[PDB]
């Protein structure tokens, strides 16, 4: 997904 | 030309590293603002890098401690990593200027100890920053 944010 | 401005005629020796003085570089200009998962610095905050560099180099035993702190969103491992790297960016910057690694320092408290409570572009933007700690 990654780092979100 | 240089020496275009005069304080009191005394001399230019006045403490002014790259534009500012220690008392300012340590309490006024020493914080950079990053963006969402951003790994780059902005020209607006570059001046500090060159100013701190002049002061850091001027002092042999002077070491700069870069403190990184991004949005809590995610996890220390995810943050600390993202930050520690950005920190590596600035640390290597001064390094390229001639500053010894032994005088450089980096860290990151991502989710560890958040700054601005909340999760909105306002609070989040205020959190995306690495404060040059001496």
């Amino acid at each position: 997904a990654x780092k979100x944010x | 030309c240089s020496s275009s401005n005069n304080d009191a005629a005394g001399n230019g020796a006045a403490q002014t590293f790259g534009g500012y003085s220690v008392a300012d570089l340590q309490q006024r200009y020493n914080t950079v603002y990053f963006g969402f998962d951003k790994y780059d610095i902005t020209g607006e905050y570059v001046q500090i890098l060159d100013a701190h560099a002049a002061y850091l180099n001027a002092t042999p035993a002077a070491k700069v401690l870069v403190e990184g702190n991004t949005d809590e969103r995610g996890t220390p491992e995810y943050n600390i990593a993202l930050g520690q790297r950005r920190a590596d960016a600035v640390k290597g910057y001064l390094a390229g200027k001639g500053v010894d690694a032994g005088k450089l320092g980096t860290v990151s408290y991502g989710e560890e100890k958040p700054a601005v409570l909340g999760h909105d572009e306002a609070a989040y933007s205020k959190n995306r920053r690495a404060v040059l700690a001496y």
